[PDB]
RNA sequence: CUUAUGCUCUUAUUUACUAACAAAAUCAA
C-alpha cells in the first residue's frame, strides 16, 4: 500500500504537531509503537528549529535591526506558547513532587506572622456588614476605576458592551448589587477562566489576565474595600512602598535624605563603613503556595473573604489552544491582587528584619514612626541594619558597620567560603554608567565585605519563598576606599558622595540634588542622577511601539502620540537627562525617525520640504504640534 | 554483478553505509542498532546498540550518517540524538575471546 | 493499521463524527499531607 | 486469523477458477498447436474459436457477478445504519470506518 | 479543497526535454574562474545560621523565559 | 425554531464558495451544451446541417 | 441579558461540537445567537462533555473529598481534577 | 408587401446605492 495510508498517516502528523503546539500529549489509542516512534521524533526535531528560531528572532528583535512587522506579531506568538508551556510544566513537577515548602518552614512562618501580629494588637479586617458606613462611596470608587477603561474608549465589542451596561445597572441599583456582592463573596467559589493576552515590549513580553466583568466588579469592590481597611487598622508599616503618601521620584528624594541624615555614615575616621544592597525577590508572586496563603489570610481577614481570595486565584487560565489550571501561583491580573502581593511581601519581610528591628523601624502600634525616624539615636545604633524599604519586589537596606562587626562578618564568610585566587571581584557587578573611577571600585576588603552581607541575607529567606540570587543582587558599599554610595531606587540611578569626599566642591547643574542635613541645614553630600538602561531601553520599545501600530494613520495622531510618550518620559524622570548621553541620542533617534515617518506618509525624504515649521507649528496654526 | 548478498535480515531503514579497508562494513540502522558485517562474506560479527542521552526520545536512538577514516581505525557516526559518537576497533581482542556471532546461516532465510 | 485521523482543529470535507472520538491518574503525595496538617496545629498552637 | 496473502489468495482464486473450468468440461460432456514463422520470429498459434469465446464471457459473467454483488452490498450499505447524524452518504461511510476500527 | 499537499515532486525527466532560452542571469556571469589545485545582631531573626536533550527543558530556556516576559 | 432551521441547514451544507460555484458552473455549462445540440437537431429537422 | 440556557440550544451546541471541534468556538456561536463563544466554551466545559462525572457519591468518594478539602483548603480547581469531577458540583 | 416617445445647461432641497474613505486619543473644565 502507498497511495491510501499517506493521506492518513501525515494527517496524524499534523494533528499530532497540533498537539505538541498546544501540549495536549496527542495519545492515538491504538498506534503502531514503531509508528509513534516516527511521528515523536521528527515533532522533537520540528520542535527544536521552532524553538531556535523564537529564540534567535527575539535577540534580533532586542538589538532592533531590520525585524519585519509580521515577525513581531509571529515571535510574540511563539513566546506566549513558550512561556504557557513552561508554565504548564512547572505546574505538573511541582503537583508531582509536592510543594517546595517544608512544613517546617510553614510552620516558622505562620508563627513569626502570628508574633508580629500580637505585636501590633492587629484586629483583622471583618466581612463587610449589612450596615457599612462606607459602603456606596467604596463602590463608587470601585465603578469608578472600572469606568476609566472605558471613558477613553471609542468601539467596543461583545464583552465590554455587557461589562459597561453591569456597571450602569450597579449605578442604577446600588443596594442590589451590594447585595448581589455580598452574596458572592458568601457563596461562591467557583470561577470562569481568564485569558491571557501578552504585550509587545519589544525587550520582554508581559501577560495581561482578562477577567469575567461580573467577577471584575466583585473584584474591584473587595480590592477597595481591603485596602481602605487595611490602611485604617494600619497593617502596613512604614517602609512597605507603593505607598500612596508619594509619587516613586519624591520616594527617591526621600529615601537620599533619609541616607543622609542618619549620624555619621560619612564619617571613616574608623575603619567603619556603609552598604547599601538591592535584590528582586525574584519568583515571588510565582511562588506563592495558596494553602500557606489561606491560612495567613486567616490570620488577617474574616475566613469568608480569605476563602474567597484563595479562590479567585485558582481558576482556569486559557490561551487559544492551552488551557491549564493555575494551582500553584498567584495571578496579578485580578484587582485585589494587589492586596495579597503587598501582604506576602511582608512576610518575606519579616524574616529578613526579624522580630525586633521590624518592630524598632515601624515604630510601636499606637505612636508609628514615619518613613524615615527612630524614637531615638540609641534605638537607630542597636542594629546594624539602619534603613530597610521594598519597592514592590526590589529591596533596599542600608547597613552601618563599624570595625569590628565588619572584620565577624566578613571572617565568618570566608571560613565558609574561601578565596585563595581571590575572584570574589570577577562576578561582583556595579554600575556600567557610571564612570569607573567614581564607580564602587574593586578593592578586597570591601568586595568581601560586600559578598558577606549578601551571604548573610540569602540565608534570611528561604529558597522555597523566593529565589534570591547575587545575579540581580547590586551592593555598594562606602568605605576609606570608596567614596561613592550608589544605587538604582526606580528608573532612576542615583550616586551618592559626600561633601568631605569631595575635595574640591564644584557647582554642578540641576541634574545633581543638594542633599541636606536636618540640623544643621546644610549641604552635606551630593546625590548624582541619572536614567537607568532598562527605563531608557523601555522609552526606544515605546516609540517603537507607536511606530508598528500606526500603519496608515493620520500624521496628527503620530504626532500626538510622540506628544503622550515624550511628556511621559520628561515628566517622570526631567532631572537625569542632563547627566545621560545615550538616552538624548535616542531621543535625537526617536523623533528623526517619527519626523521621517511623516515624511514617509508623502514619498518624500526632503529636508527641503520640511522646514520645522511643519512639524512645530501648533494644531492651531495647521501644523503637527510636535514637541 | 550480484556479488554476495549480506545477512542484513531484521535491521530495518538501514541509514547510512561505510566500507573500511579492512573489510569492516558498517550498517547505522534507524532502530539504534548498529551492525558490522565482513564484506568478503557478508557475515554480521558484532550487533550493538547505543545510548540516547541523559534525557531523550526512544526514536532519537538511530544513527543517520557515517564514514571511516583514512586509517580505517575510528568509525564517526553523527545520530539523530542530536551529537557524534567516534566507535574505536577494540585493540587487546584475540580470536579467541571474541569470535564474534558464529558462522550459522539457514536455507531458510534464501539469501546466501 | 492506522487508525483514521480525527482532528480537533481541522474539518477540511466537514464530517460529522461522534462525540467519543474527537472529544491524569495519580494521587497528592504526602507533602501536601504534611504541609496541611502542620498549618492548622500551629493555628490550634496560635489559637491556644 | 489474519488477512490472506497476495500469494495464497492467486492460489485460492487459480484454484477456485480451475474447478468452474473443471464442471465447465463436465457439462459439456453430459450434454453431449504451435508454427514459428521463417520469415519473422513472430509465433502462430492455431486455435478454435470456442473456448476463446468460452473464456470472454466468463471474464464479463465474473465481472457482472462482482458488479451486482458489490452493487447489492451498497444498497445494504445505506439501508443499515442509521443511528449516527450525518450529512452525506460519504459521512455515513467515513463512520462506518470508524467503526470497523473498534 | 484547491489547498494540496504534493504526491510528488516536480521531476526533471520533463524539464530534460524543453528547448532552452539562453537568457543571461546575473549570477551565471564568469567568476572565480580559475581552480585551485591540492598540492548578637544574626540571632534575633527567623532563620540563618549537565546537558539535556530538550530545548524546552534547558537551562539556557529557563533563562530565556524569565528575563524576556518579567 | 427559526433558529433550529437555520441551525439545521448550516450543519449540513459544507462546501463554500468555490465548490458551489463550481457547481453552478457546471449546470450552467451543462446546460449551454443541451441547447445548443437541440439546435442542431431542429435544424436537422429542417434538412439544414 | 445573561440569559439562561434552554434545551433547545443545548442540542444545538452539542451538534455544533461535533462538526466544528471544541476548539472554534467562533463557528459555534454563529449558529447560537443570543450566546457567546467564551459562554459556549464554558457550558461545553463544564455542563455538557459526556466524559463529565455527574454521578452518586460513594463512601470512597465523600471520605476523599473532605480529606482533600481538609490538605487542599479551597482549591476547588485543583480538587475536581482529583476527584476527576465537575468542580460546582464537587462544591 | 405589419408604420407607435427625441435622457437640457446651472443652483438649492429630499431619497437610494456607493468611497469596502475618514474619525476624540494624552490632556484642561
Amino acid at each position: 500500500i502507498r497511495q491510501k495510508k499517506a493521506r492518513t498517516i501525515l494527517q496524524h502528523l499534523s494533528e499530532a504537531w497540533r498537539c505538541w503546539k498546544a501540549n495536549i500529549p496527542w495519545d492515538v489509542p491504538g498506534m503502531p509503537a514503531p509508528i509513534k516512534k516516527i511521528i515523536e521524533r521528527y515533532i522533537k526535531s520540528k520542535a527544536d528549529a521552532w524553538v531556535s528560531a523564537a529564540h534567535y528572532n527575539r535577540e534580533r528583535i532586542k538589538r532592533g535591526a531590520h525585524v519585519e512587522k509580521t515577525m513581531v506579531k509571529k515571535n510574540l506568538g511563539r513566546l506566549t506558547r513558550l512561556w504557557i508551556k513552561n508554565e504548564q510544566e512547572r505546574q505538573r513537577q511541582i503537583q508531582k513532587n509536592g510543594p517546595e515548602i517544608t512544613p517546617e518552614e510553614a510552620t516558622t512562618i505562620f508563627s513569626v506572622m502570628v508574633e508580629w501580629l500580637e505585636s501590633r494588637s492587629f484586629s483583622p479586617i471583618p466581612f463587610p456588614p449589612l450596615t457599612y458606613k462606607n459602603d456606596t462611596k467604596i463602590l463608587v470608587l470601585a465603578l469608578e476605576d472600572l469606568k476609566d477603561v472605558y471613558a477613553s474608549k471609542v468601539r467596543l465589542n461583545a464583552s465590554e458592551r455587557e461589562e459597561l451596561a453591569l456597571i450602569e445597572e450597579a449605578y442604577d441599583n446600588p443596594h442590589d448589587t451590594l447585595n448581589r456582592i455580598k452574596k458572592y463573596l458568601l457563596t461562591q467559589r467557583v470561577f470562569k477562566p481568564v485569558d491571557i493576552t501578552m504585550m509587545e515590549n519589544y525587550q520582554n513580553i508581559s501577560p495581561v489576565y482578562s477577567v469575567d466583568p461580573l467577577e471584575k466588579i466583585t473584584d474591584a469592590y473587595l480590592d477597595q474595600y481591603l485596602w481602605y481597611e487595611a490602611d485604617q487598622r494600619k497593617l502596613f508599616p512604614n517602609w512597605i512602598k507603593p505607598s500612596d503618601s508619594e509619587i516613586p521620584p519624591l520616594l527617591v528624594y526621600k529615601w537620599t535624605q533619609g541616607i543622609n541624615n542618619l549620624s555619621e555614615i560619612w564619617d571613616v575616621s574608623r575603619g567603619q563603613s556603609a552598604v547599601l544592597l538591592e535584590t528582586t525577590l525574584g519568583e515571588m508572586a510565582e511562588k506563592i503556595d495558596f494553602t500557606l496563603l489561606n491560612r495567613l489570610l486567616r490570620l488577617i481577614v474574616d475566613p469568608n473573604i480569605a476563602d474567597y481570595i484563595t479562590a479567585k486565584n485558582n481558576v482556569v487560565i486559557n490561551f487559544k489552544d492551552m488551557s491549564h489550571v493555575n494551582k500553584y501561583g498567584l495571578i496579578r491580573g485580578l484587582k485585589f491582587a494587589s492586596f495579597i502581593f503587598q501582604y506576602y511581601g511582608l512576610v518575606i519581610d519579616l524574616l529578613l528584619l526579624g522580630q525586633e528591628r521590624a518592630t524598632d523601624l515601624a515604630g510601636p502600634a499606637n505612636n508609628p514612626n514615619e518613613f524615615m525616624q527612630f524614637k531615638s539615636k540609641e534605638v537607630e545604633k542597636a542594629h546594624p541594619i539602619r534603613l530597610y524599604t521594598r519597592y514592590l519586589d526590589r529591596i533596599y537596606m542600608l547597613f552601618h558597620f563599624e570595625e569590628d562587626e565588619g572584620e565577624e562578618l566578613t571572617d565568618e564568610y570566608l571560613a565558609e567560603n574561601p578565596d585563595p585566587n581571590f575572584e570574589n571581584s570577577i562576578g561582583y557587578n556595579n554600575r556600567k554608567c557610571w564612570p569607573k573611577d567614581s564607580r564602587m571600585r574593586l578593592i578586597r576588603q570591601d568586595v568581601n565585605l560586600g559578598r558577606a552581607v549578601f551571604w548573610e541575607i540569602q540565608s534570611r529567606v528561604p529558597t522555597s519563598l523566593t529565589s534570591i540570587k547575587w545575579e540581580n543582587a547590586f551592593v555598594s558599599v562606602y568605605s576609606k576606599n570608596n567614596p561613592n554610595l550608589l544605587f538604582s531606587m526606580c528608573g532612576f540611578e542615583v550616586r551618592i558622595l559626600p561633601r568631605q569626599r569631595m575635595e574640591e566642591v564644584v557647582s554642578n547643574d540641576e541634574g545633581v540634588w543638594d542633599l541636606v542635613d536636618e540640623r544643621t541645614k546644610q549641604r552635606t553630600a551630593k546625590a548624582y542622577l541619572k536614567v537607568s538602561e532598562e527605563e531608557i531601553k523601555k522609552f526606544d520599545s515605546r516609540i517603537r511601539g507607536i511606530l508598528m501600530a500606526s500603519g496608515s494613520t493620520t500624521f496628527t495622531k503620530v504626532a500626538a502620540k510622540w506628544n503622550t510618550s515624550l511628556i511621559s518620559l520628561f515628566t517622570y524622570f526631567r532631572e537625569a537627562i542632563v547627566a545621560t548621553e545615550p538616552l538624548l541620542d535616542i531621543l535625537v533617534k526617536g523623533e528623526t525617525r517619527i519626523q521621517n515617518r511623516v515624511k514617509l506618509g508623502l514619498n518624500s525624504k526632503m529636508p527641503t520640504r520640511f522646514p520645522p515649521a511643519v512639524f512645530y507649528t501648533p494644531k492651531e496654526l495647521g501644523g503637527l504640534g510636535m514637541i | 554483478s550480484l556479488l554476495t548478498n549480506f545477512e542484513s535480515e531484521k535491521t530495518g531503514i538501514i541509514n547510512t553505509l561505510s566500507i573500511n579497508q579492512d573489510d569492516v562494513l558498517f550498517a547505522g540502522g534507524d532502530n539504534g542498532v548498529l551492525s558490522f558485517y565482513d564484506y568478503k562474506s557478508g557475515h554480521k560479527y558484532q550487533s550493538l546498540a547505543t545510548r540516547e542521552m541523559v534525557g531523550s526520545l526512544e526514536g532519537e536512538r538511530s544513527v543517520l550518517c557515517s564514514t571511516f577514516d583514512k586509517t580505517g581505525l575510528r568509525l564517526i557516526t553523527g545520530e539523530a540524538d542530536k551529537s557524534i559518537k567516534i566507535w574505536k576497533q577494540d585493540e587487546t581482542a584475540t580470536k579467541e575471546s571474541e569470535p564474534g556471532l558464529a558462522w550459522n546461516p539457514n536455507l531458510s532465510a534464501k539469501r546466501f | 493499521k492506522i487508525p483514521a485521523a480525527v482532528s480537533n482543529w481541522k474539518n477540511p470535507n466537514g464530517y460529522t463524527v461522534a462525540l467519543e472520538r474527537r472529544v491524569e491518574n495519580n494521587t497528592i503525595n504526602d507533602g501536601f499531607m504534611k504541609l496541611s496538617e502542620a498549618l492548622e496545629n500551629a493555628d490550634k498552637k496560635a489559637r491556644q | 486469523r489474519g488477512g490472506i496473502s497476495y500469494d495464497q489468495l492467486a492460489k485460492l482464486s487459480y484454484e477456485k477458477t480451475l474447478r468452474n473450468l473443471a464442471t465447465q468440461t463436465q457439462n459439456s460432456s453430459k450434454q453431449d498447436k504451435v508454427q514459428k514463422d521463417t520469415k519473422t520470429g513472430k509465433i502462430t498459434i492455431a486455435d478454435d474459436d470456442k473456448l476463446v469465446n468460452k473464456l470472454a464471457v466468463s471474464l464479463q459473467s465474473e465481472s457482472k457477478k462482482r458488479y451486482e454483488a458489490r452493487k447489492r452490498q451498497m444498497q445494504n450499505a445505506k439501508t443499515l445504519y442509521g443511528v449516527e447524524s450525518f450529512i452525506n452518504d460519504k459521512n455515513k461511510q467515513f463512520n462506518e470506518k470508524l467503526s470497523r476500527e473498534s | 479543497t484547491s489547498h494540496r499537499p504534493q504526491l510528488e515532486a516536480r521531476s526533471g525527466a520533463k524539464a530534460a526535454a524543453y528547448t532552452p532560452t539562453g537568457i543571461e542571469h546575473a549570477r551565471l556571469l564568469p567568476g572565480h574562474t580559475t581552480l585551485k589545485y591540492r598540492k548578637s545582631w544574626r540571632k534575633g531573626t527567623a532563620f540563618g545560621r549537565g546537558y539535556i536533550n530538550d530545548m524546552t527543558k534547558s537551562e539556557y530556556h529557563q533563562e530565556f523565559l524569565h528575563k524576556h516576559v518579567r | 425554531k427559526e433558529m433550529l432551521a437555520e441551525a439545521r441547514a448550516r450543519l449540513l451544507n459544507t462546501q463554500g464558495k468555490k465548490a458551489t460555484r463550481k457547481i453552478r458552473e457546471r449546470m450552467l455549462e451543462e446546460s449551454k451544451r443541451i441547447a445548443e445540440l437541440q439546435k442542431r437537431r431542429e435544424l436537422k429537422q429542417a434538412g439544414i446541417n | 441579558k445573561g440569559g439562561v440556557w434552554t434545551n433547545v440550544e443545548d442540542q444545538i451546541l452539542k451538534a455544533a461540537v461535533q462538526k466544528y471541534g471544541t476548539h472554534q468556538w467562533s463557528k459555534v456561536a454563529s449558529l447560537l445567537q443570543k450566546k457567546t463563544a467564551r459562554q459556549s466554551e464554558l457550558r461545553w466545559n463544564e455542563y455538557l462533555n459526556p466524559k463529565l462525572n455527574f454521578t452518586e457519591f460513594s463512601k470512597e468518594e465523600d471520605a476523599q473529598l473532605l480529606d482533600l478539602a481538609r490538605e487542599l483548603p479551597n482549591q476547588w480547581r485543583t480538587i475536581a481534577d482529583m476527584m476527576a469531577r465537575p468542580a460546582q458540583v464537587c462544591v
